């Protein structure tokens, strides 16, 4: 249906009336089918920037005894339903969880014949652990018909053990504190039907249907179309015993009137009886409209069912019916959701859905757009009223109220429905809705907090990083396809925040990102989508760091080409500490350099003399690496300076060891002798002179690298847990900590994992425990081998004669000698 | 065509593509059957041993008083190497590695080919260099060679309309992309290609 943004809005504040829900199902069971029925029946429409598609909004209207049935406050016949979109794979973990989070409802999709598969279980413990409702859906009826050509009966025997083994996972894994969320037919919460086709039934259905046939209220009607309820053909009486007086056996109401009249549209139709068809379709009731009258087979049946049996209405029943509503669920997953005190003045809002407290707005996510290359948040207000202009404080995954670390106060732009693929800007938001945001992508890489107190925590954080610990080079096939490609690239990289597209110093094309699959994804995207051309890549490889471990043996010097300048330099570690502020924006290169030099002195130990002299950071012009002006009365300095942090730049980007970036470097430079006239020392001079330096002072300064290191944290049951340490204990992985959920028998196992080590990892964590494990991994740490670099049979020189050979290097690393004045 | 056989010669930062020490062993050949000597290396950016190796060596206007003007080579490799790379950086500051190019003369001119022991491009030594070539300078179906500078390395200069006529291919020899601005290691020189390298005597003494 069409809607203007006012009637948005409208159906927008009435939160009660609103279902924040997600689709639970393999992507082998028709889940985007379902999805499409969903849309196409209930899908809302709006009265030029485009977004890629994350959300669906749902309109359901329903009668006033409809209402009348929700245990749960209401507030007119309008359902506004929120469908969020869900990861085609479970792999995806880091998303799963993301969706999950601003939810409070699931649609769980399960298989007639195939039941409940391995991985829908595992998500589905996953929703269960964020006090997510379930409501089941037993897709893919229409094999058991046409392919097994089952009985009413085996049918009927066949949901029961489905529904049996959804519940066993439900009553494991729901919590205590949201009382019996198991699911029943006879109570509406399951549907039955056939993706395929369209057609799906709950028991409300038929019990609405024969309420009258019987002079019986709804209720008790389909309290008996489930279980062992029998009415007796022949005396016209209802029985809870399965056989008659003489001791024939009884059909159970399910099969009788449920069934049965299925059973017969597919005989009649996929058996060609042409004479059947109409008696039995009148009997129903189910008109064809002219060119219907005419298709047969399954053709026919399509009709037929769709007609009949709707699947979009049978689904959405559920979803209004018995789904939470904002207000119902945020009142037991606030306490979950909240970093901080669960009487605070936030969490006490988010409780209440209240609209007009300081605002608690939840970024799952950002979303690629069509205006420029600029992202637009996505998330759910918590609390509060989200307004066009709004200031609010954007607070970052390192944030913590106490400091003001990863703040951003800034102005939301504009306030936009992500209406599906399209935007609508709206004045505000208030609490228990999904919204997008504008102008927000360059203070939050992915999630983030919004808040209106500074006294608020972040909400349950969900972990990523932007580190790019794997790459891999991109090359055409054909070379006159490589413009294709250079647009590709630009166009990758614009598609997603942790995508990394750059040109090394020999020119390559490179694509990193943040894991195996991760990166393995986005290949894929490059060579159907963004380019579309037959590329040829190169091994997956993985990202490491080129550091020191002490002051250079010896003062570095270099000469330039014109043999009229020098450099004199030493290079130095610089502590993890300090590597780690700067890279966490303490010690920032855009920072007044007299408050950044106070921090560098008084927090880590630094003499301001020297942070006051710090001539620019790198790589990017912002690494953990940092050239020191330590000079004393040399002339024209300061015309030289563009040229040495140029060089800098070029050198901390790919270091003497094996063309990798450098990390944790300090550079003083010590002296300086120029040619007094500026035509002797220009670019051209000094770059080469200051590069080949700091190489040299690099190799003097006892050279190591550093190798990225996974934090990963695997959900799994207690039995299969023991497949996780199986695994983890050929990997170098450390065991960081082995807490258990209090009730179920949930394990969640923390450790440290190599990254050069997590090739395949998923795959053989998914062997070594029946693909029960959930396993989520982020960049935590870079750590520096103990092993000598420049030893060819050692850990690290393994790994650097293996690289330097790759690239087409001389396998040996050069000595300081090759970089230092040739003399 | 005096490259010899293969695919496209072109000049990268990775190294001067499809030219092998034996395509050079070749084509050094070639061009001697064709009556062309060897006299030295010219040191230079991409681009220009682009348009030098594929257009021809042309006359250009550079930095220095006109009656030294030429196209200058040297003899040692190591020299020419010197210059084997941007002098200016890009908008980035991105100093690329350059290429070492080999440059042929056609024998007739050895005539005009001369020596001396005092320092070029100096005052001091045009006079005596204006008595070797038999005429003012500048050069021009001449050559001479010297010392760069005092105690320097040989350095030749090729006057403009005799540079005009030699055959210049590719160097063997590889720079290095990982250490622009460094002098060229002896070890990194084909030893099939210094066998190649000899100069021509050059007389002392003018016609
Ligand atoms: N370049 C060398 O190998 C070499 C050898 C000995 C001495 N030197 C010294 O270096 C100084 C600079 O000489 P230079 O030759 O490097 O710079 P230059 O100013 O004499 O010539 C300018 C540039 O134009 C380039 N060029 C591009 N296309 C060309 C073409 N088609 N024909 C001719 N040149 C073309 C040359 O490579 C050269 O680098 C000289 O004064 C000399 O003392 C250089």
């Amino acid at each position: 249906v069409a809607f203007t943004v006012d009637q948005m809005r409208s159906l927008m504040d009435k939160v009660t009336n609103v279902r924040n829900m997600s689709v639970i199902a393999h992507v082998d069971h028709g889940k985007s089918t379902l999805t499409d029925s969903l849309v196409q029946r209930a899908g809302i429409i709006s009265a030029g920037i485009t977004i890629k598609s994350t959300a669906i909004s749902l309109y359901s209207e329903m009668s006033d005894e409809d209402v009348k049935e929700i245990k749960q406050k209401t507030d007119g016949n309008s359902f506004l339903i929120n469908l969020i979109d869900s990861p085609g794979h479970v792999d995806f973990s880091s998303e799963v969880t993301a969706a999950l989070r601003v939810t409070d409802g699931a649609l769980v999709v399960v298989d007639t014949i195939e039941g409940v598969c391995v991985q829908t279980e595992t998500v589905l413990r996953q929703a269960l652990g964020e006090r997510i409702k379930p409501v089941v859906v037993i897709n893919k009826v229409d094999r058991a018909l046409l392919e097994l050509q089952v009985s009413k009966e085996d049918l009927y025997q066949t949901f029961a053990r489905t529904v049996e083994s959804v519940n066993v996972i439900v009553s494991t894994y729901a919590d205590e504190v949201l009382g019996d969320v198991q699911v029943y037919p006879a109570r509406g919460t399951v549907a039955f039907g056939s993706g395929l086709h369209g057609w799906a039934f709950t028991i409300r259905q038929f019990a609405t249907r024969y309420a009258k046939k019987f002079g019986v209220d709804k209720a008790k009607m389909m309290d008996r179309l489930w279980g062992d309820s029998f009415f007796n053909p022949k005396t016209k009486k209802w029985t809870n015993k399965d056989t008659d007086a003489e001791g024939k056996p009884l059909e159970r109401a399910f099969n009788m009137f449920i069934l049965d009249p299925i059973f017969r549209l597919f005989t009649a139709i996929m058996n060609f009886k042409k004479d059947e068809i109409p008696v039995l379709l009148e009997k129903l009731e189910i008109v064809l409209k002219g060119d219907e009258k005419d298709l047969e087979g399954k053709a026919l049946l399509k009709v037929v069912m769709r007609k009949f049996l709707p699947a979009a209405d049978a689904l959405l029943e559920m979803i209004v019916l018995h789904l939470p509503s904002p207000v119902t669920a945020q009142a037991y997953r606030a306490e979950q959701l909240y970093e901080g005190p669960a009487d605070d003045a936030n969490c006490i809002a988010i409780k209440n859905c209240d609209p007009k407290a300081d605002l608690m707005l939840y970024v799952s996510k950002m979303v690629p757009t069509s205006d420029k290359g600029r992202f637009y948040a996505f998330g759910r207000v918590f609390a509060g009223t989200v307004k066009s202009g709004q200031k609010v404080r954007i607070q970052g995954p390192n944030y913590v109220p106490g400091k003001k670390d990863d703040l951003f106060i800034k102005a939301i732009q504009r306030v936009v429905l992500m209406m599906g693929r399209f935007v609508e800007p709206i004045d505000d938001c208030p609490a228990g809705n999904i919204i997008g945001l504008v102008g927000i992508d360059q203070f939050l890489l992915k999630t983030g907090t919004l808040t209106t107190s500074e006294t608020a925590h972040n909400m349950k954080v969900m972990k990523f990083s932007v580190s790019p610990v794997v790459q891999v080079a991109v090359e055409v096939k054909n070379a006159n396809d490589l413009p294709k490609l250079v647009e590709g690239l630009k166009r990758l990289s614009k598609s997603d925040p942790c995508v990394l597209t750059y040109m090394s110093e020999s020119g390559e094309h490179i694509v990193a990102g943040t894991g195996e699959l991760h990166l393995e994804i986005c290949l894929q995207d490059l060579e159907h989508d963004h380019a579309g051309v037959p590329l040829k890549i190169s091994p997956p490889v993985v990202a490491y760091r080129e550091t020191v471990e002490s002051e250079s043996s010896q003062t570095a010097l270099s000469k330039s080409p014109n043999k009229h300048n020098r450099i004199y330099l030493k290079a130095e570690p610089i502590d993890e500490e300090v590597s780690l502020a700067i890279e966490n924006g303490i010690i920032n290169p855009r920072d007044d350099f007299k408050a950044r030099a106070r921090i560098m002195a008084d927090d880590y130990g630094w003499d301001v003399t020297d942070a006051r002299k710090i001539w620019c950071f790198g790589p990017d012009g912002n690494g953990p690496n940092l050239v020191i002006d330590q000079t004393k009365a040399v002339q024209y300095l300061h015309e030289i300076k563009d040229s040495v942090v140029a060089a800098f730049q070029w050198a901390t980007k790919e270091g003497p060891i094996f063309g990798e970036e450098m990390r944790s470097v300090r550079v003083n430079i010590l002296d300086v002798t120029l040619h007094a006239d500026a035509i002797h020392r220009g670019g051209g001079q000094i770059i080469p002179t200051m590069r080949r330096a700091t190489y040299a002072g690099f190799l003097l300064a006892d050279p190591k690298i550093q190798e990225p290191v996974f934090l990963v944290e695997i959900q799994c049951p207690e039995q299969a847990v023991g497949g996780i340490y199986s695994v983890l204990n050929k990997k170098r992985g450390q065991v960081v900590s082995e807490e258990q959920r209090p009730g179920t028998p949930l394990f969640t196992v923390k450790a440290y994992l190599p990254v050069n080590e997590s090739f395949g990892f998923t795959g053989e964590l998914r062997q070594a425990t029946g693909g029960q494990a959930f396993p989520q991994m982020v960049f935590d740490h870079w750590s520096t081998l103990g092993s000598d670099p420049l030893d060819p049979t050692s850990k690290a020189g393994e790994i650097v004669l293996a690289a330097r050979k790759r690239h087409g290097m001389k396998e040996e690393v050069p000595g300081w000698q090759e970089y230092y004045d040739k003399l | 065509a005096f490259l010899g056989d293969g695919g496209d010669v072109s000049f990268s930062t990775r190294g001067t593509q499809n030219w092998t020490v034996e395509r050079l062993l070749q084509a050094h050949r070639q061009l001697e059957e064709r009556g062309y000597v060897f006299v030295g290396y010219h040191g230079t950016f991409l681009e220009a041993a682009q348009s030098i190796v594929f257009g021809g060596v042309r006359a250009r206007s550079q930095d220095l008083d006109a009656i030294w003007r030429g196209f200058y080579i040297a003899g040692d490799p190591a020299l020419a190497y010197g210059y084997a790379q941007d002098q200016e950086p890009d908008a980035r500051g991105r100093i690329r590695n350059g290429a070492l190019l080999r440059v042929y003369v056609p024998r007739s001119s050895l005539p005009g080919f001369y020596r001396t022991s005092l320092t070029l491009a100096a005052p001091e030594a045009a006079g005596e260099v204006e008595r070797l070539i038999g005429h003012p300078l500048p050069l021009r179906l001449d050559a001479i060679t010297g010392p760069a500078e005092e105690g320097g390395r040989l350095e030749t200069i090729l006057g403009w309309p005799l540079a005009e006529r030699t055959v210049v291919i590719p160097s063997a020899i590889p720079t290095d992309p990982r250490n622009v601005g460094g002098d060229l290691d002896p070890s990194s020189i084909p030893d099939k290609e210094q066998a190649i390298s000899a100069l021509p005597d050059y007389a002392s003494q003018p016609g």
